[PDB]
């Protein structure tokens, strides 16, 4: 436990809160692609079945907890409650072109042939990708509201947290696992275009145009 | 190995 975990914690956790109050308290889901919805619920589900054989601390089984339940009710929103302003026609990605690859490379590059360890390796490669359907929706759409680019960032900032929180478990705890690593190095990435913008553009009063 | 992050 570190302050980079901690704040990789916190800033994950008010990007769920965000996305989740703009949705309940608006009315709508407009803009949101409720595919990435899908996959990050379906990482925290393949990534938690440890819920059953572990016990680390109050503060991991709440957390976890509290991810699949913020994660099933933004799912709920968006395809049960307020699927009237669900963009289908604009979240197009397809989704099979993540899940098939990413399911058949956990089961061939992890740290053990078992079902639990297979299942939390399609977590951390899935993890990396699951947020390409919302950017793609954006790119399509042309815009994005002030909010979902707060949502975006703070999702964006909690993983590159972890990259740094990686290299002070390895320095200090001589702690490493190189698929966690390269997944989160991958997932990170992927934000740059969108970090680049949020800074010069959405910090400064404009238009996020992807 | 276990895994003690989320
Ligand atoms: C209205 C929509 C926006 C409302 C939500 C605003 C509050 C959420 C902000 C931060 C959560 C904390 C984590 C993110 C901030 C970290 C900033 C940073 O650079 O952190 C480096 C870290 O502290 C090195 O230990
Ligand atoms: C619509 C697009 C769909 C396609 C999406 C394709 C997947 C994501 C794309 C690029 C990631 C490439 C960069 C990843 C490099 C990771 C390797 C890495 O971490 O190398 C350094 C070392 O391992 C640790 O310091
Ligand atoms: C464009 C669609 C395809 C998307 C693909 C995106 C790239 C991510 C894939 C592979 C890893 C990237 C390179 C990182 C390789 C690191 C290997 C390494 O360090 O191996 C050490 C050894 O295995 C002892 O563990
Ligand atoms: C559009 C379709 C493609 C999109 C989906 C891309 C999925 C993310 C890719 C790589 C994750 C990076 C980690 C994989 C590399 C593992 C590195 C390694 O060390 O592998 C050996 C292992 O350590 C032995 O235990």
């Amino acid at each position: 436990m570190n302050i980079f975990r901690l704040t990789g914690d916190l800033s994950h956790l008010a990007a769920i809160i965000i996305l989740l109050l703009k949705i309940w308290k608006s009315r709508s889901c407009a803009g949101i692609s409720g595919k990435s919805q899908l996959l990050f619920a379906l990482v925290f589900t393949t990534r938690y079945l440890d819920l059953f054989t572990s016990f680390i601390s109050l503060y991991n089984t709440s957390m976890k907890l509290i991810y699949i339940a913020c994660s099933y009710a933004t799912v709920y929103l968006i395809y049960m409650k307020f699927k009237a302003t669900y963009d289908g026609n604009h979240d197009t990605f397809r989704v099979e072109f993540l899940i098939v690859p990413v399911g058949g490379l956990s089961f061939l590059v992890n740290h053990d042939f078992s079902p639990l360890e297979i299942l939390w390796t399609f977590s951390i490669y899935l993890e990396s990708v699951a947020i390409l359907p919302q950017l793609f929706m954006i790119s399509k759409t042309g815009e994005a509201e002030t909010i979902t680019t707060h949502y975006l960032f703070f999702l964006g900032l909690y993983r590159a947290l972890y990259l740094v929180n990686w290299i002070w478990r390895y320095y200090f705890e001589g702690f490493f696992d190189l698929i966690a690593v390269v997944a989160g190095v991958v997932q990170t990435v992927l934000y740059c275009d969108f970090f680049y913008l949020y800074v010069t553009k959405v910090l400064k009063g404009k238009k996020l145009s992807l | 190995a276990e895994h003690d992050e989320f």
